[PDB]
């Protein structure tokens, strides 16, 4: 059940699993986040409404001067997108707010209002989001990478080991809020427990308990369990709770009933506790020595005196037992301490507690928060209440409360805003229990502690900071507040908020240039998480902790796609099915499980909600109904993974792909690659430059179509219909009768984007693929972009590789590319460089853009027209002129004998200095397009007038073609008027269309309908008169250029770089390479049938770097081209549709269980010929990533062709014509072309420009300056005895500004001497030391 | 920060210097004109020098 | 050499040293002990027969392992 | 530094190890001043401006002038991290079409430069002491001994070792078995004509020159029982060495001690010429081996399944004994990782014992086993790339991946790369792999 578009070539699809969650729209992060940002949102939640409800209303100094909020608006831009890339504006959208300045009357708190002046005030231009989540800030398409930062809540950290040298670990616990004072708990190595408010001094941690209305009795009964001792007529009985005695010294005879069930000295093993439980002991009679070290909880005083016998939390010695014996107590309370489990911590910290009771504790808090402030009753009350208990001065965000209740094993995920007695006490219990053995510590990386921002929330915060810095000014201008003379816009300033928001979108560690050199690059750049930036941890502070992968990445961030090198792991790329949760933490799909069934309901899980479940594994064969095939299946429960019984799973992975990203899920046979290698593979697939004829992955992974379509490059049909008029520019879809709106149907039209620059200087082209008179279904591609083909992402080209050494040309990783790959121009990649030539305004005068140039005859000026700009199309080369420009330079200041010379030949020395924009030395191109911006203070020249006329012709053509469709829709609606009630069918197609307004009709509601539709027609008329007026006026106006520039002339060269020894190349699995000798055809190897193997890689790179996936891909490719050549023979020897059907059907079934059966008996006889003609280059093959095609499937798919099952053909060398012993592997591997081109990298500099502060080399153009002869190189030269080369390496070649010119004079005059002198850098050092008062001089002898 | 580690003063090129081609041409032409004035007389060479 | 080759060497180093630590722990050589090195209880047959020459009863082992779980 | 450049490098084995390629354009832009001087000296352009315009047009005679000023003018190639004093070396230029600074292959190990896009920077020595120092202090043929130890740093690296190892090995019944030859030369006339295969045991009459006669070379001929590979290679050995230098099977350690002996016995000139010759003949006979790798090469032991069955049986036994309360959690953890490491070593040894001796073939009689010619094996044995551990990962089970902390996880990868990996096993592998990169990129 396929469409008519999908049948262009139906990708053979292995992969055994059924997909149950189709791939989400890959750009959900950017789009949905910026959608939450900018929208009138009738609820106080996120969006701009959040910021405005936060900072407004502004009340003055209580003076009945208020400025409140009403509602805002997003006026449409003045320049739309492509206009805004041409000209250079920020694709903004002017903001508007309805602020409402109210002024209450004095002698009135809320008495009668005296003025409510309601006026709408401008502020800022928020740069809107394109349809592809890519803003346009200054002409270039920029992208704001999602950030990943610590969620405000609670954290229990270790800081294990190194401190204190005893090895003993500390267990600190931090309560970070959204906004307010922190709170920390920590152990000392002496094991007492201490607190600290915001990172200030430590404190005896019981002081905060006491400050919260806790005296020692209830402290000890919160942080401890009770053991009562009894004095029942003889010597110190004890309560026996049976499980109190696991792992403890038996320092006494544990008898019972006068029977000995446990004996002294031993240890109470589980046997003993078992037997005491079975033998029912409850009150054991132990000696006094065992109470001698116990601790007494409650307070005891002589009941006859009221004098304090034992304070709370004192150790009972024998004397105190005696003393309270004579007071009439048979109950005694003792803390159940223990070295293992119920440790003494709060008790011994009370030992450390200097203070005694509540008021003293509040005093100490007041003296630790701020010194010098004398303590006080109410000062202490206010300070302590306002640390953690002030709704104004402290608020966990609701995210804060949610983490704080999920990390305590609480109940409600949402609740209060400030802390409480119970929140603090639960923190402390959790802390002590962490240290007691039960419980564990949340390591940093755990994605339950990495809330994900994105464009929306970050821009919201920047607008927030803007609002605070402006409400300062608002309250200030309200200080002087005249009641009714300042409207609600002189209080504000617009440029503040615009400054903040532009600073974010244009200067950030996030808002960065789109890696727009390959559709996979954009859609793997917009899906991106970053841990750097403002508010995240940067490298120095942190640090190795967050580089790591952590088992909560399984389906939430890709593990095998992260930028290797300087910052690994800080650029985690988001998974395939991942999402941002409601609160923010990354979440992912999982299929629900009933009693024992695998439901098809996908259910989302965040990070903190997972471990309490037990998730199955997607690689589980299930039994045609939703029951597993076994009773025990692999699963993963809490980090660990293991076998579980069938009746225990709760969640199955949505699909085998979800562990990866869109980066590494395109690598076919990813499953057989060492993870570093898939890392480098994805990170070299993000850089493939779009070739000239982008072919297709001959072996793909299923996700490639979704990446091509969901990225913006393909030209996706908005509505299904017939194709009326294709063309290299535009595609005209005639919408069908059912997908067609009721009024003014019309037809959809797509203006493609022909040749044009992207940021990385490549060609972002679009070519139609659906030809004239041809159906298209909704949601289908019309026009392939760069590196797409038929809507299947084709980054590089497939080609014939043969693994074999072949004379050292591929030594380390080098590659040997036969000239059949470069003759065809199949890696010939097109690069569209932009050269600008401004025309500035110096003190001497304005630069000219004349065609009149000195010291260059007609020679270099043959390509220039009458005005100094080159023609569109002249094939400039290295060193020619594109824009003739001359600057007036007075004071020629003639010299000696040069003056004699001018006398000798009378040649008038000109007043003008040539500065024309000449092509960079080396490129060789075609000037595809010249644009001339002009300050509107200059008379536009002749060529700019040509350009204005031409663009205006174009825009007139376009907008008139638009008006035609529109009026056709309105005539349609007119017929829809007549069709009901008195339509005259054939009396309306004969006569002219324009004379339908005067068509007869009875004066019912339908005559008034005709009148109304005539009104609509004339409105459209005047509308497009005035709209073409506005188009002509946008074109005709001057530009608004930088300060002091007359006119800029942009010239778009279009180089075509082919391929040449040095151009890096690479497969997908991470086999790099540097194509190293572009061999003839004859020389290459050739299999017994004749075909020369185009590339020749190296065998020594498959075992050493375990990326055997490239050998399996090579074999699947060889089988694929086997099928291809079989269809080619069946089609060239032209057979029929019948043989083709039987053979393609044999290819598409092919054995093992698959989810792809197509049944070509429904393809019409003429579709299968088209299907063949698209397969005649070779049958594509899918292979979902961790669910690929196992080897034996490949072997049978080879045997379906006629290749040898071994995969290894016997090759004959091309030069000697004699068989390679030991057959080689040959196949069709898909190889990219990385854009580390050679001619971008090559560089050489003999005498260029120079610096200005130190006479060193400095060039610009391609760092047109010498290589850095750094320090380690100087160590090298000193290691050799060579010292002359060093002396000239930093005296003659580099700095000594007489040494270098004398060296050049000597070199030209054929005397290789050198006259060093002394470096100008050291002379600067003498001056910089001497400006300080340090007289450094050089002795002279 | 877009590079290894630079400061914007490290890029501001120079314009007082003379391209060492110019230095070589000026010297070569000093020598050549010296020879050409060798192709005149005392009155001739001295007058054209002093002129 | 490449940047993944060096990472392979480091991964070999890391897992080899970890595994060889944990094989250094387990004894596999008899020194028949017959009752604890701390508590004195008899070590049962099954435990002394799995791990030959193990000085400590089961409970003493769990207890020392738990005091060491907080890393000394 | 004025007068420099840099670019992407490549291989170009057609060189001798004292000279590097250098592109025409980079040459003409490094040596502009010398070229200008040479032009106005030979009178082909009147004044320096005219010479400038000539080299800027790239006329016909500038190339000849440049091929004169690049005759004996050594340049200095350098790399980016110049660890030790061999990071900078002289080379003579060889003018090249293109844009890649072609580098002699034996020089890589000194530079520690692979050819996957690592860029090299060429400096040019100006003065005449500078050229004399490039020729007698920094030339590539005067740094063969690493400064950190007297052993050579011109050890052939990877394709050449596989070339020699496939050249000088021996199967048991190939063509030309047991026939007799009258020298290395007719061994070559055999092999290149297709009568006797490259390695097949033969008798030859080699002639090794020992030099106990002080600096003198006493000839001595014999009948070595050797192969056709060894006798074909012996022509490249200089006079000094003895014949037992090549009579073995020439791994990488043995091939480096070949050069080390040649340097200790004859000096620096013959050892340079011999490094060049070994590299050439190794490249040729490796390109002739056709030594390709393929997916059928990685022979899983059929016995791997039994080893892993018993491994998981013993782990389940420890599991039962953990639920019975007979071993603490720590001791069961260590017993599990123990029995898995034991299974890992058993599977490794069984695969290697099925992979190395697997060639059992038949000489004029019943049969015999011999060291295998298994492509992945020779690439792991000769010393070209990898060793027993990486092969262990392509055929046996692949170890126990260990998370970055150190506490090696106890769910071992029971699979390998020839077989697939299911998602758990891969997601475990990621821990150790990303740790490896994150350290040797901070390094
Ligand atoms: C009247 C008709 C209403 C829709 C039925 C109008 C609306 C837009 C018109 C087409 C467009 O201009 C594009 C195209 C331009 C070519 O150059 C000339 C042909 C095309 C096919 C035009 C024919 C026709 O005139 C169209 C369909
Ligand atoms: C390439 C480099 C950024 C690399 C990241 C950019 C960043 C700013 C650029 C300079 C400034 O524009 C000032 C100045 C303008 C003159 O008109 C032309 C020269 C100058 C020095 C520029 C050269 C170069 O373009 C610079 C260094
Ligand atoms: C990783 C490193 C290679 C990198 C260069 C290799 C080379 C030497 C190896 C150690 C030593 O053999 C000593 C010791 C042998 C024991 O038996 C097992 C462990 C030990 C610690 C080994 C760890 C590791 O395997 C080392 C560091
Ligand atoms: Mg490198
Ligand atoms: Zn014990």
């Amino acid at each position: 059940v396929y469409s008519y578009t999908e049948k262009k070539r139906i990708r053979k699809d292995f992969g055994k699993r059924p997909q149950v969650l189709d791939v989400p729209y890959l750009l959900s992060i950017q789009l949905d986040s910026f959608q939450k940002f900018i929208e009138q949102d009738p609820e106080g939640q996120y969006g701009l409404e959040a910021a405005f409800r936060s900072v407004f209303p502004i009340q003055s100094y209580s003076g009945n001067s208020e400025l409140q909020y009403v509602s805002y608006r997003l006026g449409e831009p003045v320049f739309d997108v492509q206009e805004c890339q041409i000209r250079g504006v920020t694709y903004s959208a002017p903001l508007r707010v309805k602020l409402r300045l109210v002024i209450y009357e004095r002698e009135a708190p809320e008495g009668t209002v005296k003025d409510i002046k309601e006026q709408e005030v401008y502020m800022g231009e928020i740069p809107l989001m394109t349809d592809n989540g890519t803003f346009v800030i200054n002409g270039t398409e920029r992208v704001i990478v999602s950030q990943l930062h610590r969620s405000p809540g609670v954290f229990f950290d270790s800081d294990k080991g190194k401190t204190h040298s005893s090895g003993k670990v500390l267990y600190n616990a931090r309560i970070i809020p959204y906004r307010g004072s922190w709170l920390d708990f920590e152990f000392d190595p002496k094991d007492n427990l201490f607190v600290r408010i915001d990172r200030r001094r430590k404190l005896p941690a019981t002081i905060i308990l006491r400050a919260l209305n806790y005296t020692t009795e209830q402290i000890l009964d919160l942080f401890f369990e009770k053991v009562i001792f009894e004095i029942r007529d003889n010597k110190l009985q004890m309560e026996l709770v049976p499980e109190r005695l696991r792992g403890e010294t038996a320092s006494f005879d544990i008898e019972a009933n006068g029977k000995v069930y446990v004996e002294k000295g031993r240890r109470i093993t589980a046997r003993h506790i078992r037997q005491l439980e079975k033998d029912d002991v409850k009150l054991i009679e132990v000696p006094v020595e065992y109470i001698a070290g116990k601790v007494v909880a409650k307070d005891y005083i002589d009941e006859s005196t009221g004098e304090l016998i034992c304070a709370a939390n004192m150790e009972l010695s024998l004397d105190l037992l005696a003393k309270l014996s004579q007071s009439g107590h048979k109950r005694i309370e003792t803390l159940f301490t223990n070295d293992l489990d119920h440790g003494p911590y709060i008790s011994e910290t009370l030992r450390v507690d200097p203070t005694n009771d509540r008021l003293s504790a509040l005093v100490e808090i007041y003296r630790m928060m701020r010194p010098g402030e004398p303590p006080t009753r109410e000062a202490a009350e206010s300070l302590f209440e306002n640390l953690f208990f002030s709704e104004d001065r402290y608020d966990l965000s609701a995210v804060g409360r949610m983490k704080f209740n999920r990390s305590l094993l609480r109940e409600e995920i949402e609740g209060s805003g400030i802390l409480s007695k119970d929140d603090i006490i639960d923190v402390m219990k959790k802390l002590i229990d962490i240290r007691n053995g039960k419980g564990e510590v949340d390591d940093i990386d755990h994605l339950g502690n990495r809330r994900i921002r994105s464009v929306g929330e970050m821009a919201e915060n920047q607008f927030r900071v803007g609002l605070v810095r402006v409400e300062r000014a608002v309250k200030e201008r309200l200080s002087l507040g005249d009641l009714d003379t300042l409207m609600p816009q002189d209080m504000i300033n617009a440029k503040p908020i615009s400054a903040a928001v532009k600073e974010f979108f244009g200067s950030s560690q996030l808002s960065q240039f789109m890696d727009q050199n390959n559709p996979l690059s954009e859609i793997t750049h917009k899906r991106r998480i970053s841990a750097l930036g403002p508010g995240g941890l940067t490298r120095e502070r942190a640090g190795f902790e967050v580089r790591d992968v952590h088992p909560t990445h399984y389906g939430r961030v890709c593990p095998i796609e992260t930028p290797e090198g300087p910052n690994i792991g800080l650029i985690n790329s988001l998974s395939v099915y991942a999402q941002t949760n409601e609160y923010g933490f990354l979440e992912t799909p999982y299929r629900k499980v009933t009693d024992g069934v695998v439901t098809d309901e996908i259910h989302y899980l965040s990070a903190i909600e997972e471990g309490n479940y037990v998730i199955a594994q997607a690689n589980s064969n299930l039994d045609e109904e939703g029951h597993f095939v076994e009773d025990l299946v692999t699963c993963r429960s809490k980090g660990e993974s293991s076998l579980f019984s069938r009746d225990q799973v709760d969640y199955m992975d949505v699909s085998t792909q979800q562990v990866v990203s869109v980066g590494a899920s395109l690598i076919p046979f990813l499953e057989h690659d060492d993870a570093n290698r898939a890392l480098m593979g994805a990170n070299m697939q993000r850089q493939a430059v779009p070739t000239l004829r982008a072919d297709k992955p001959l072996v793909g992974t299923g996700m490639e179509r979704a990446v091509a379509v969901d990225s913006g490059v393909t030209a996706v049909a908005k509505r299904g219909g017939v194709v009326q008029y294709v063309d290299a520019s535009r595609i005209v879809i005639k919408v069908n009768e059912d997908e067609m709106y009721p009024g003014e149907a019309g037809i959809d039209i797509y203006n493609l984007t022909k040749y044009t620059r992207s940021n990385q200087n490549t060609c972002i082209n679009q070519m139609p693929c659906v030809s004239l008179g041809e159906p298209v279904e909704r949601g289908d591609v019309l026009a392939d972009g760069p590196s797409t083909d038929l809507g299947e992402l084709a980054l590089g080209q497939n080609m014939r590789v043969a693994f074999m050494p072949w004379n050292g040309y591929n030594f380390e990783d080098s590659i040997l590319v036969s000239e059949r790959v470069v003759q065809e121009d199949r890696f010939t990649t097109i690069h569209i460089q932009e050269l600008a030539c401004v025309s500035r305004d110096t003190k001497l005068g304005p630069e000219e853009i004349t065609a009149d140039i000195p010291n260059v005859g007609e020679a270099a000026l043959s390509k220039l027209d009458e005005s100094g700009i080159v023609y569109i199309g002249a094939e400039v080369t290295g060193g020619d002129i594109l824009v003739g420009k001359v600057t007036p330079k007075g004071e020629t200041q003639l010299t000696p004998e040069e003056k004699l010379l001018r006398a000798i030949f009378g040649e008038k020395a000109s007043d003008v200095k040539d500065s024309s924009l000449r092509v960079p030395n080396g490129v060789s191109g075609t000037v595809i397009d010249v644009q001339v911006f002009t300050r509107d203070g200059v008379e536009k020249d002749k060529r700019a007038l040509e350009i204005e006329e031409m663009q205006l012709k174009q825009a007139k053509k376009d907008l008139s073609e638009e008006l035609q469709i529109l009026e056709a829709g309105l005539f349609s609606r007119i017929r829809a008027v007549l069709v009901a009630g008195g339509v005259e069918a054939e009396k309306l197609d004969k006569l002219p269309r324009d004379r339908w307004l005067e068509l007869g009709l009875t004066d019912e509601e339908k005559q008034n309908q005709l009148e109304q539709l005539a009104e609509q027609y004339d409105e459209l008329k005047h509308e497009f008169e005035k709209k073409l007026e506005a188009k002509r006026r946008k074109i005709t106006q001057g530009d608004d250029l930088a300060p002091g520039v007359l006119k800029i002339v942009k010239v778009y060269l279009a180089v075509k770089r082919r391929i040449q020894p040095g151009d890096k190349m690479a497969g997908r699995h991470g086999n790099k390479g540097v194509i190293s000798k572009i061999n003839p055809i004859e020389d290459m190897p050739y299999d017994e049938n004749g075909t020369p193997v185009d590339i020749v890689l190296n065998p020594l790179g498959v075992p050493s770097r375990m990326n055997i996936g490239q050998i399996l891909e090579t074999h699947l490719g060889m089988a694929a081209k086997g099928i291809g050549d079989k269809i080619n023979a069946m089609l060239k020897q032209q057979q029929e549709v019948a043989k083709l059907r039987e053979f393609i059907q044999r290819a598409y079934d092919l054995g093992a269980d698959v989810r792809q059966k197509v049944d070509l008996s429904t393809f019409s006889d003429e579709e299968v010929m088209r299907l063949a003609e698209n397969l005649r280059k070779g049958m594509p093959i899918a292979t979902p990533v961790f669910d690929g095609a196992k080897e034996a499937e490949i072997k049978e798919l080879l045997k379906l062709g006629d290749l040898p099952t071994s995969g290894q053909i016997r090759l004959y060398d091309g030069r000697t014509g004699e068989q390679f012993e030991r057959p080689v592997t040959v196949g069709y591997m898909y190889m990219l072309k990385l854009n580390h081109l050679v001619d971008d990298k090559m560089h050489a500099r003999s005498t260029g420009s120079y610096s200005l502060v130190t006479q060193q080399p400095l060039g610009g153009k391609a760092q047109f300056g010498g290589q850095r002869f750094g320090e380690m190189e100087v160590w090298a030269l000193e290691a050799y005895g060579a010292a002359y080369t060093l002396q000239e390496m930093l005296t003659v070649k580099s700095d000594d500004v007489n040494g270098r010119t004398k060296m050049y004079k000597n070199i030209v005059d054929g005397n290789h001497q050198m006259e060093p002198g002394m470096p100008e850098s050291f002379n600067v050092l003498l001056k910089e030391i001497r400006s300080l008062g340090i007289n450094i001089e050089l002795e002279d002898e | 920060g877009d590079d290894e580690d630079s400061h914007l003063g490290d890029f501001i090129e120079d314009t007082t210097l003379e391209l060492p081609l110019d230095s070589a041409t000026t010297e070569s032409l000093r020598a050549a004109t010296h020879d050409v004035l060798a192709g005149l007389t005392a009155r001739e060479a001295k007058v054209l020098r002093m002129r | 050499s490449d940047e993944a080759d060096e990472a392979y060497s480091v991964t070999e180093q890391l897992t080899m040293t970890g595994i060889n630590r944990i094989r250094q722990k387990i004894n596999a050589h008899g020194i028949p002990v017959y009752l604890c090195e701390a508590c004195g209880n008899p070590i049962p047959e099954a435990r002394r027969k799995i791990f030959p020459g193990v000085t400590l009863c089961v409970e003493c082992q769990a207890y020392q392992e738990r005091q060491r779980k907080h890393y000394a | 530094v004025d007068y420099s450049g840099r670019s992407v490098i490549t291989v170009g084995p057609y060189l001798r190890l004292h000279q590097c390629g250098l592109p025409k354009k980079m040459a003409l832009e490094l040596f502009k001043p010398f070229i200008y001087g040479k032009l106005e000296l030979r009178g082909l352009a009147t004044t320096i401006k005219a010479a400038k315009k000539m080299v800027e047009r790239e006329e016909a005679v500038v190339w000849d002038i440049l091929d004169e000023v690049i005759r004996e003018h050594p340049v200095l190639l350098n790399r980016a991290p110049t660890l030790h004093r061999l990071g900078i070396q002289a080379f003579e230029p060889v003018l090249i079409e293109g844009k890649a600074i072609q580098l002699h292959p034996l020089v890589c190990a000194a530079y520690n430069a692979d050819f996957d896009g690592d860029q090299m920077a060429v400096h040019v020595p100006l003065t005449l002491e500078a050229q004399l120092e490039a020729r007698a202090l920094m030339m590539s043929t005067n740094n063969i001994l690493s400064p950190a130890n007297g052993e050579p740093i011109i050890v052939p690296s990877q394709d050449v070792v596989l070339g020699l190892y496939y050249m000088t090995r021996d199967c048991v019944n190939a063509k030309g078995e047991g026939m007799v030859l009258t020298g290395p030369k007719e061994a070559e006339r055999l092999y290149r004509s297709g009568l006797a295969s490259l390695h097949a045991r033969v008798k030859v009459r080699i002639t090794e020159y020992e030099k106990d006669a002080n600096g003198e070379l006493v000839a001595k001929t014999s009948l070595k029982d050797t192969t056709v590979g060894r006798a074909i290679l012996w022509m490249i050995v200089p006079k000094g060495l003895p014949y037992s230098i090549v009579n073995q099977a020439l791994g990488k350690k043995a091939i480096s001690k070949m050069l080390n002996t040649c340097y200790r016995i004859l000096g620096l000139k013959p050892t340079v010429i011999f490094a060049d010759q070994i590299m050439y003949t190794g490249f040729a006979y490796a390109a002739r081996s056709g030594a390709s790798v393929g997916i059928d090469d990685m022979v899983i032991p059929e016995k791997k399944h039994e080893i892993i069955s018993e491994a998981e049986a013993e782990v389940a036994e420890i599991q039962e004994q953990f639920q019975s309360g007979l071993v603490t959690a720590g001791e069961r953890y260590n017993k599990v990782i123990d029995i898995w490491a034991a299974a890992n070593d058993r599977v490794s040894k069984a695969m290697m014992d099925n992979l190395q001796t697997e060639t059992v073939i038949n000489r004029d009689g019943q049969e015999e086993k011999q060291v295998s010619f298994n492509s992945i094996y020779m690439m792991a044995d000769s010393g070209a790339r990898g060793s027993a551990a990486q092969i262990r990962q392509l055929a046996g089970m692949r170890g126990l991946m260990a998370k970055p902390d150190g506490s090696i996880i106890e769910t071992p990868i029971t699979a390998n790369f020839r077989e697939g990996l299911n998602v758990l096993q891969y997601f475990i592998s990621t821990h150790g792999a990303r740790k490896g990169l994150a350290d040797t990129a901070l390094k």
